[PDB]
């Protein structure tokens, strides 16, 4: 039981139970999500890969929470030229949980 | 209420202070530039001075006359 699902322009290595952090998606908290963009499904040793998408397979996940992890800093400095500029950034995310794999 | 009222938007401005910081835009020079006359304390060019070329008000002829009688 491991799948390769594609959430947000990037794919993952999901094996069920999965407190897994995804970029922010438009759904409330406590709703079930189906991923239909799975690329290979393995089971025991029985492993099959998708010509582009493997057929029939779904991964069921549900949203634990929302949050916003970090505080990264930006300094755009030029020496000897009288210029300096700062800016903060915190990126949203969405923690989900896989109760998923369906071959 | 004196705790309430304030003027119209745009009626008051806030007198930009040259020489503070780098973010404000006026720092380290105050809009003057670099070396020269109009960069120093009392960099006043005299009015009408051109640089050494003969100015306008010393090339053209005097031509007036003031009568007296338009004072009445």
């Amino acid at each position: 039981m491991y799948a390769v699902i594609v959430t947000g322009g990037k794919q993952h290595k999901v094996t069920e139970g999965e407190f897994l952090k995804v970029e922010k998606l438009d759904v409330a908290t406590g709703e079930a999500i189906d991923f239909d963009r799975v690329l290979l499904v393995a089971n025991g040793e029985d492993v099959k890969i998708g010509l582009p998408v493997v057929e029939g397979a779904k991964v069921t996940a549900e949203v634990v929470s929302h949050g916003r992890h970090d505080k990264v800093r930006i300094i755009k400095f030029r020496r000897r030229k009288h210029h300096m500029k700062r800016q903060g950034h915190r990126q949203w995310f969405t923690e989900i949980k896989i109760t998923g794999i369906q071959a | 209420q004196l705790n309430d009222l304030r003027s119209a938007p745009g009626a008051r401005r806030e007198k930009h202070r040259p020489g503070r910081g780098i973010g404000s835009g006026l720092g380290k020079t105050g809009g003057r530039g670099h070396k020269g006359l109009t960069s120093r304390s009392g960099g006043k060019v005299a009015p009408g001075f051109e640089g050494g070329q003969q100015p306008l008000h010393r090339r053209l002829p005097k031509f007036g006359f003031v009568s007296l009688k338009a004072m009445d």
